[PDB]
């Protein structure tokens, strides 16, 4: 999952 | 009359048998708690006055003491978690919820403000407010044909308290509570007040920070278009929470991400990526990094809006944190992009600035960047342009840094570097 | 914006 939820 | 009383006097009066004496004493307590500087919250708690106040909340026949104690309890709940705990411990929640149906809008507002402070403490109290059934009464207060007929400040308080019922993540608000609030939240997201809007966005940003199921709950209400528009707001207070919502939604499935692209979001980025407020810029680049981690047709949408140059720009000069997000954006792009696209990325002048960032004291960014270079060579091979890329990196002095990063205390840096040299510089 | 005191 490249989409990083760096939140 | 009630200005600057001693806590001993306030105690004296609340302990009297005179409803009026108690009212005046309570108004004095309220003022102590409303002075712009260091309010004696702990001394009031310490004096054991909370049970009395909570008790005055129910005196239906004396609306004034209802208001005064409400305000008093509201400010105590405004402090530290422990102070807020004191208020919750006194039986105040069910009481404040009762005041929402008060005929006195100003006492209802107070109830709303207090429940706001309590739920705002965190997950637990938030969920305890919800278990006492505050959502129904709250939502009922906004059930009018036109929000404009409500008092500006009154409406802001509700929007604010609602945002706190959507706040915090461990755990996220109950699912059916979000479902119950959303329809009203969507309606507020269309109100003409900058505050109602900023807080509505904040609320939406909260509900969109977590699993994709949560994001879907929001996206399926068709608020993305409205968020993209607020995204272009003049007021930073609105743009900030809006950009955040948009940024969360794109951390989900590519279908959800597509919603924002379709919404027209991408057009707002040339601005956002050069925004004066560093944080808007950091959030915008981060948002971009999740758009370049999507499908190729979506990466193309980035290319089409002339955004690659803007990334090259951020990568070239910006707060370091914004650059790290830029490095990610690029590395994600060069990860799932087509050859032709990774080619374009280079013709935009991405190589030079990417290399200068290998001079950073951040081991993870160096891994991100190096990782990117690899992805570019990997596409340079399919074209045989491997040497051209090699030379290029050497022109700007990139080789003079990769060749140095073999001797870097890290493992990935160490290896990724060595491998890069070994495989492309020998 | 987590808690507000009514001044």
């Amino acid at each position: 999952p490249k989409k990083k939820r760096k939140v | 009359g009630t200005v600057n009383w001693s806590v001993e006097d306030i105690v004296k009066g609340i302990n009297s048998n005179n409803l009026e004496s108690q009212l005046q004493a309570t108004q004095a307590a309220r003022k102590l708690l409303s002075r712009e500087k260091q309010p004696p919250i702990d001394n009031i708690i310490r004096a054991g006055l909370i049970p009395k106040f909570v008790s005055f909340l129910g005196k239906t026949d004396c609306s004034p003491i209802q208001f005064e104690s409400a305000w008093a309890l509201t400010n105590i709940a405004s402090g530290t978690s422990e102070q807020t705990k004191a208020v919750v411990d006194g039986g105040a929640i069910p009481a404040f919820i009762s005041l929402l149906a008060s005929p006195h809008a100003h006492i209802s507002e107070q109830a709303v403000w207090a429940l706001g402070n309590i739920a705002g403490d965190g997950s637990a109290f938030r969920d305890l407010v919800i278990k006492h059934g505050a959502i129904d009464p709250l939502l009922a207060l906004l059930a009018v044909p036109d929000l404009s007929t409500l008092a500006c400040g009154y409406l802001r308080n509700l929007t604010w308290t609602l945002s706190n019922l959507c706040r915090n993540k461990n755990p996220a608000p109950p699912l059916d509570a979000v479902e119950q609030i959303l329809p009203t939240l969507v309606r507020l997201l269309h109100h003409n007040d900058p505050e109602v809007l900023a807080d509505s966005c904040w609320a939406i940003s909260y509900l969109t920070d977590g699993p994709n199921e949560r994001i879907e709950m929001v996206v399926k209400k068709g608020v993305v278009p409205q968020l993209v528009k607020l995204l272009g707001a003049t007021e930073l207070p609105i743009v900030t929470p809006a950009l955040r919502a948009i940024g969360n939604i794109v951390t989900g499935t590519d279908e959800q991400t597509q919603k924002v692209i379709d919404a027209g979001a991408l057009a707002v980025f040339p601005s956002l990526l050069t925004n004066p407020k560093t944080n808007i810029q950091k959030e915008a680049t981060w948002t971009m990094s999740n758009i370049t981690a999507g499908r190729q047709d979506q990466i193309q949408q980035v290319v089409n809006h002339g955004l690659v140059p803007f990334l090259v720009g951020v990568l070239s000069k910006a707060d370091f944190k914004t650059q790290k997000e830029a490095a990610w954006a690029i590395t994600n792009y060069t990860s799932g992009g087509t050859v032709e696209q990774i080619v374009y990325l280079v013709h935009c002048g991405i190589i030079e600035p990417l290399m200068n960032l290998l001079s950073a004291k951040d081991t993870k960014i160096i891994q991100v960047i190096l990782d990117a270079i690899s992805n570019i060579f990997q596409a340079a091979e399919k074209l045989g342009e491997t040497e051209k890329l090699s030379i290029m990196i050497e022109e700007c002095g990139g080789l003079d840094k990769i060749e140095a990063l073999q001797r870097h205390e890290n493992e990935s840096v160490y290896k990724a570097s060595l491998n890069l040299i070994e495989k492309y510089f020998s």
